[PDB]
């Protein structure tokens, strides 16, 4: 499902400030990463990235195409293509704690300025 | 004759835009008798200072093109523009390269006429209010500001995709567009970066006048999201000096002059 900025913001509220990344920055990051589409599936080539957060089967989730994956998040990648974001967020938090924000390549180029546009005033 | 007025007296404002009824180009020609071979139109009423070349990046979207021609020809004549339509068709089956085809449009249209404005438009976007003039302004213009696909709101302030317009001098100033973005995404953000580096800002109509519809479609095969797009847009400042109009190479396989448009098929290779 293609969610809106505010729907995403409310859903991921519990991630605001973690590892120093704000909700405005995340709103910006996820739009450029998946267009806020919870069913987004993108080939990176050799690897595949899934859902809102575009979590890769290379190291983070286990897919059918790559079963021998490290599966650091301990979850099937199919659980990352639905509208229940709790498990997606738990995995993103592991990536942030281990690798950091640089996993999300859109951060530096698209979310280093003009962050106020990403605010959701709908509480 | 004298100069066309500042705002055209023929404008109707808001329009119902729908894609349910089949389109017959023969009917479209019939309804637009004033359009000459090659899809060229010039007011016989007054002299327009806007000599506009409209460039459309293309590959396997013929059904979309039909609706585009059906709706835009009448609109543009109403806006009293001295224009020409150019469809730049990518030959082959390699990754689609939108930005490079737009560069081809700029160079090939200049061979036909002394154009001073270039409107770059995707094939699937139709404006919903004819007050959203398809011409150039004193600063680079972003035209499709409120797409129904984004809830009639701009997705982000730095967005320059869909439909935009650059005067000839604005285009020359940024060394045109990038040639090395293959697959979906990022090339419009790179163009936005180039304009900012040259000290320009983006001009836009308000969201009511800029309302636009995009024909519903799934992603095209061979235009999958580009993995290197984020690394590329992060280095625009250095690549814009050597990648653009000054490094553009391509091969023309065919030039077609139909009554409603000119279609140029080209081989633009692959990304470096
Ligand atoms: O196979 C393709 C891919 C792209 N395009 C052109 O490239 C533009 C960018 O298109 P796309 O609609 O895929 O992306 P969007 O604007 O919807 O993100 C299109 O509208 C077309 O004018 C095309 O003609 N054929
Ligand atoms: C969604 C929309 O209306 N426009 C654009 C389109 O012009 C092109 O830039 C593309 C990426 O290749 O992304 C988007
Ligand atoms: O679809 C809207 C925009 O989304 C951005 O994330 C992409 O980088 C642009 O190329 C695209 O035009
Ligand atoms: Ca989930
Ligand atoms: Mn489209």
């Amino acid at each position: 499902t293609e969610l809106t900025k505010c729907k995403v913001s409310h859903a991921i509220k519990d991630i605001d400030g973690y590892q120093g990344i704000s909700l405005l920055e995340w709103a910006c990051v996820l739009f450029h990463t998946s267009g806020y589409d919870t069913q987004a599936v993108v080939n990176d080539n050799g690897s595949t990235e899934y859902g809102l957060f575009q979590i890769s089967d290379r190291f983070w989730c286990k897919s059918s195409e790559f079963p021998e994956s490290e599966n650091i998040c301990g979850i099937s990648c199919d659980k990352l293509l639905d509208d229940e974001l709790d498990d997606d967020i738990a995995c993103a938090k592991k990536i942030l704690a281990i690798k950091g924000i640089d996993y999300w390549k859109a951060y530096k180029p698209m979310c280093s300025e003009k962050l106020e546009q990403w605010r959701c005033e709908k509480p | 004759l004298t100069a066309c007025p500042e705002e055209s007296p023929l404008l109707v404002g808001p329009m119902l835009i729908e894609f349910n009824i089949p389109v017959d180009l023969k009917l479209v020609e019939q309804q637009n008798p004033k359009v000459k071979l090659g899809g060229r139109y010039t007011p016989m009423d007054c002299i327009s200072p806007h000599k506009v070349a409209i460039i459309i990046p293309f590959r396997n979207r013929q059904e979309h093109l039909k609706y585009w021609l059906y709706y835009l020809h009448p609109i543009l004549q109403r806006q009293q523009l001295d224009y020409g339509i150019y469809v730049i068709n990518q030959a082959g089956e390699s990754m689609f390269n939108r930005a490079k085809l737009l560069n081809v449009g700029f160079k090939e249209a200049l061979k036909d006429y002394d154009y001073n404005c270039f409107v770059f438009s995707d094939v699937d976007l139709i404006p919903m209010n004819d007050h959203n003039t398809y011409r150039c302004f004193s600063q680079p213009r972003h035209i499709s500001v409120a797409m129904d696909k984004f809830g009639f709101s701009l997705p982000y302030v730095q967005y320059f995709g869909g439909v935009s317009a650059l005067s000839k001098q604005q285009f020359l100033s940024i060394n045109g567009f990038p040639n090395n973005y293959c697959g979906w995404g990022g090339e419009d953000d790179d163009i936005y970066n180039r304009l900012a580096f040259r000290g320009m800002s983006v001009s836009r109509p308000n969201a009511v006048i800029g309302k636009t519809r995009m024909i519903r479609h799934s992603r095209d095969k061979k235009n999958e999201p580009n993995p290197q797009r984020f690394d590329r847009i992060a280095h625009t400042k250095e690549t814009m000096l050597s990648d653009g109009l000054n490094s553009l190479t391509y091969m023309v396989l065919e030039v077609q002059r139909y009554p409603l448009y000119t279609k140029i098929t080209v081989d633009i290779g692959t990304c470096s």
